[PDB]
């Protein structure tokens, strides 16, 4: 029916019956009113890039639609995409005037690259919303960083580091994509799954100090070998 | 009904970011020319899932999204600021949108004080 | 006052287009990416004249318009959304904003039942 | 005075006074209140081409206001213009973002041509509204279906088929402003007011079926020979 | 608190524009096709120093400026009209925005007339 | 804390304490609130060229802001700014659409000219903001007059002649910028700050009867020889 509004009673988070008054419910001012957004990510969804593109999809016919909100928890993963149609065309919009990156991101994935874009926008395949800066949206902007999640209303009672993780992609948005994580502009390795923020970051320096960057005008990709938690409770080749 | 997190997992500490409308700046600070850029302008804060509020707040925000999604399809708004305001009114008219009926059951008006207060007279009135 | 059609014609049938924000979803019908493009969005409904309610729609739709006009010059806002959540608050502050005086033409506060509760009670102190 | 709101009162529907407190009046939420737009169609106004457009008219110096509403009428006739001067420039303006046509019509005039267009804006010379989806403009948009109508608000008590009809205009917006009812981009047909959309349906149908279509480079225009109801209650040439 | 002007200097008259948006209109002037251009909408007047409120505005609306302006830092509204509307709103849930106790300093009901009206009764009932 | 809202008490207008209730204010409807702009002007600033674009400045990261006012102030002073870098780039934005020039102002002091711009947008160093038609803004916008202003917020209690003065200006923004007054495309004055409207006007127009006026294809510049009250209250070569 209508949209929650959340209250605290007998040490517990309920939703109030519109269907029945309480009279010692108090509310003294809009200031004891809050919109929150919550990040997917706390409820234990994949957050690699492979799975987490894998709950969107592009659209037509459906005008995008942008609500506020007032308090954001910080990520661990956030996502930024430039990605383009084979023939060069912007597949996302330029984010609308007002609506910046979301403010608190530990790892930006920022993945570059080509995909059929069958659809005029990008929406959450399973409802969530994209958040931006104070502001949720329907719809992925182009090169515009956010966090997916979900927002609640709320009747209340009465430093900061931030690293980015390079990608390309070919086929984006679809069921056979292609990721590769960036060492530099000739250098690349091969994406899984598994791989997780700390460990591409690891396999970044460990490139570096050891010399297996391309050392020709060519591009070099490389095949890492082998070698159930949430984050918050923890020229081709090969190498193992 | 109390809220159920049916969730895979659950995050029980929160650590947020928001605004302050009333925030006590101090010198020139307020004024926008020599204040803090927009990544600046963010207080932040730590919430453990006390009475489990974290895990409920979760669950909460996840079950909003169907009535909030099928509100916003059927709004022209390009944006939507006024959601917290019309649930204000709501919260009023639900109480105040018609004749209040003392000791009726949709009637938030306390006469109790009154009647004692109208309760001592009458004894006043038996002395005499 | 009630509303004079002065029309030169009345369609007395309404066949009528609107949304419903609290739209009973089956499944994944509610996701923006799933659901209905922007032509598929409308309900529809037939209404007839009874008690002359169409012909009396068309008319104060027709009277509103001077009003409107002259409140859309008034206003900088390009696209107004705001007309009824303000109506709801000038709703309320025509009741509530001000003191209430009890049995006043302007206090919306029925002391009935309250009086009759009290009026049981000095009929049981007279019987002691 | 103030914007009146429509109440049902004695099995009737009334204008609340203002300076008069009725308190049996229950307001329980928002969602007692609604606001709606009825088409011009309702209260008899002629529907053709010729006298539908003799109701609009260019103006600079006022800014146009957009208000939302949020229920409306079927629609018989609708409207679409792309009218340009002589020199090509646009006479309308894009429509803006978020706004689009009126969503029930039966017939949709889409209307080409030029004019003189001496103003910024194309208002209505009577007060009333174009009503698009769900929002009401008091100015024309390019190339974007509307309907003619007005707006109310109310406190709520406690298939689909569309025919698009083309035309070509010149003078438009003027006193002699002259139409064509097009039949292919090289047969048309001088309108007359007294023109129905069935009889123009019925009018095409029969030129296609009689071969009367111009079988030549050049354009055909046919003149129809001779042969007080409301839809509701219901190279030149001559044709006999 | 009462507003003390402290600027160097204070112009006492305010010759003011503004709009009416319940403005009488003659004739078809309504109309905005007809009506007046942009520049020609607004009313003016003259205002004097009685009871010092041109001084007293100044200084008033120059206090407020950073508590408005921290307002806007933490919207991300673009265009804020609502500040007006959110003022009512709270107005009214300073006074309704719970259980009003009769007698009590928070409730806004003045039960005299229905003190007395009672009163008036109960000297009957002791006549009986 | 809060914003303050204006209320007359006791003969006197005082701000109302949100901690403490009164019952005996009356707020009948929305319509006895208001918004109302004041000009800097009435407290006594300096209103020269000169001196007031000392109080603007240029600053980057800091997003602009709009709210909107219902009654204004006629002003005496106004300013419409036309700055470019010293490459020909704006530096100040095209005004947003449905903002327009503040609606009453006797001089418009319109400055054109160069500067470094150093900073996306252009504030008000002391917190004021730039007051144009009932809405009023944080930053300058391209050639659009404005008066400089503050704003209140009110319970309320239960001809028109304009003059545009052109001038020059370089180094627009920094410590030593150097500003003309114009008496045409030729023909220029070096302003000082002491130079009220009235005196500009008339030394123009004792420039134009005398034959002061260049009578080259060349720029001339006038020096004026040396010849405490508030408005309300009240080639180059030399001449005394
Ligand atoms: C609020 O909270 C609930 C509970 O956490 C969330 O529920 C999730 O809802 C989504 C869809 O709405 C579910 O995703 C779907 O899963 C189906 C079956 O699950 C597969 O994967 C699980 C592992 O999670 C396996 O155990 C299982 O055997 C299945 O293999 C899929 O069949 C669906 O497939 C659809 O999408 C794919 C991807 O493109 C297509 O290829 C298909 O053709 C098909 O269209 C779909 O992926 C998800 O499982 C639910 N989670 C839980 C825990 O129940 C809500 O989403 C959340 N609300 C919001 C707004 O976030
Ligand atoms: C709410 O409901 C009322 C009632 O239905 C509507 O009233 C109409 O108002 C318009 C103008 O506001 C009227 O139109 C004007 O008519 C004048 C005289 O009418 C002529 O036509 C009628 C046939 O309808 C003849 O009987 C009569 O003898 C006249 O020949 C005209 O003189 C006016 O002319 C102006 O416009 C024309 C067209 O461009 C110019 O050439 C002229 O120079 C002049 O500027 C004008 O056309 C209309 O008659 C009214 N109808 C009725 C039934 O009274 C309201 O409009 C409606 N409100 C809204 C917002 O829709
Ligand atoms: C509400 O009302 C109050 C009172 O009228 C206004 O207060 C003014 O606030 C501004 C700044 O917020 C003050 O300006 C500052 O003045 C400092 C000292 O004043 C000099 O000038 C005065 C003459 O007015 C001399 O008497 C004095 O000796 C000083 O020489 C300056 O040091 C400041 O300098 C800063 O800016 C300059 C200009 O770019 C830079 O070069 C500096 O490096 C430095 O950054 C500044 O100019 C002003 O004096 C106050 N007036 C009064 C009367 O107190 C509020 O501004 C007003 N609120 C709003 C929103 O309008
Ligand atoms: C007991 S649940 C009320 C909470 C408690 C914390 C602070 C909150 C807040 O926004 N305070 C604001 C209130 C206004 C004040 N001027 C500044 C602080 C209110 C946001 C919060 C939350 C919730 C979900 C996601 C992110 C953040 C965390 C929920
Ligand atoms: C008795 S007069 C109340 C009406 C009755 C019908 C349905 C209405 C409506 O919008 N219902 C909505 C109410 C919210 C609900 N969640 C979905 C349905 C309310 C619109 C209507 C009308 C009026 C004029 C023009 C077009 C349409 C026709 C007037
Ligand atoms: C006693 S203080 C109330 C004032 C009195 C005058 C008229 C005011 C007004 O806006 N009246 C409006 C009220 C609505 C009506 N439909 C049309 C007239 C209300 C504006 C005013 C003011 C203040 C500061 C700056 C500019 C203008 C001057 C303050
Ligand atoms: C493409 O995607 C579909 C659906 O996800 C899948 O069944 C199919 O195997 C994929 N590959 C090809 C070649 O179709
Ligand atoms: C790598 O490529 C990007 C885009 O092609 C370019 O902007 C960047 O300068 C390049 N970096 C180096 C070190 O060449
Ligand atoms: C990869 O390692 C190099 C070497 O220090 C570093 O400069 C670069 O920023 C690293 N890349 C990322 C994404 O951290
Ligand atoms: C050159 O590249 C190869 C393969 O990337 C690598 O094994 C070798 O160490 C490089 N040479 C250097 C870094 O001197
Ligand atoms: C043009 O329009 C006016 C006003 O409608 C009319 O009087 C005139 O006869 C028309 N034709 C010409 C040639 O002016
Ligand atoms: C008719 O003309 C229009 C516009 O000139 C064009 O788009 C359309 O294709 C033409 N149709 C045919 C059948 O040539
Ligand atoms: C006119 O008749 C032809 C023949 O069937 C048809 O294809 C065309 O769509 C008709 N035009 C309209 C406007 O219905
Ligand atoms: C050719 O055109 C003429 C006039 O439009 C028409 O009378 C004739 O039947 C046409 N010929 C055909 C359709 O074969
Ligand atoms: C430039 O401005 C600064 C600060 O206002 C001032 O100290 C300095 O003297 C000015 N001139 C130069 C040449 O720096
Ligand atoms: C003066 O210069 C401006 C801009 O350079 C130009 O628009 C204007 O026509 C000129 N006036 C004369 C009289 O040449
Ligand atoms: C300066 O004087 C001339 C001569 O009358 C006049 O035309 C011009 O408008 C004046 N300039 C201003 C800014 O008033
Ligand atoms: C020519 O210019 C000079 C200097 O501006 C001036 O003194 C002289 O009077 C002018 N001659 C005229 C106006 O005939």
């Amino acid at each position: 029916r209508s949209i929650p509004l959340g209250v605290i009673h007998n040490s517990a988070l309920q939703v109030s019956d519109v269907d029945k008054l309480v009279c010692r419910d108090k509310l003294s001012s809009t200031n004891q009113l809050r919109s929150v957004g919550l990040n997917l990510e706390g409820n234990g969804v994949a957050t690699d890039v492979p799975s987490a593109t894998k709950r969107w999809g592009f659209r037509s016919g459906v005008p995008p639609k942008v609500v506020n909100y007032e308090a954001g928890e910080w990520a661990e993963n956030c996502y930024n995409l430039e990605i383009k149609k084979p023939d060069g065309s912007e597949c996302l919009p330029a984010a609308p005037d007002g609506i910046r990156g979301f403010p608190r991101c530990r790892y930006v994935h920022k993945v570059s690259g080509t995909g059929p874009c069958a659809g005029d926008f990008a929406f959450h395949k399973e409802g969530a919303f994209f958040l931006y800066d104070r502001l949720a949206s329907t719809v992925i902007y182009r090169g515009t960083t956010f966090a997916e999640g979900v927002v609640a209303f709320l009747i209340l009672p009465q430093g900061y580091y931030s690293t980015t993780i390079r990608y390309q992609a070919t086929g984006f948005g679809t069921n056979e994509t292609e990721y590769l994580f960036e060492v530099d502009n000739l250098t690349y390795v091969q994406l899984e799954s598994r791989f997780t923020p700390q460990f591409l970051l690891q396999l970044n320096e460990t490139i570096y100090t050891s010399g297996k960057r391309s050392n020709t005008t060519g591009k070099l990709i490389w095949k890492v070998n082998p070698e159930e938690w949430a984050f918050w409770e923890t020229x081709x080749x090969x190498x193992x | 009904e109390a809220i159920v997190n049916a969730q895979p997992k659950c995050n029980p500490n929160l650590h947020y970011w928001t605004t302050q409308d009333e925030g006590a700046a101090i010198g020139l600070a307020w004024i926008p020319y020599f204040g803090p850029a927009a990544e600046g302008i963010y207080i932040e804060g730590l919430m453990h899932n006390q009475d489990g509020l974290i895990c409920g707040l979760r669950q909460l925000a996840n079950e909003t999204t169907q009535a909030l999604q099928l509100f916003l399809r059927a709004t022209t708004e390009l944006r939507t600021f006024s959601i917290l305001n019309r649930k204000a009114i709501d919260f009023l008219l639900q109480r105040w949108g018609g004749t209040c009926h003392i000791l009726g059951p949709d009637c938030c008006i306390e006469p109790a004080d009154w009647t004692k207060n109208i309760t001592d007279k009458i004894d006043q009135i038996i002395h005499d």
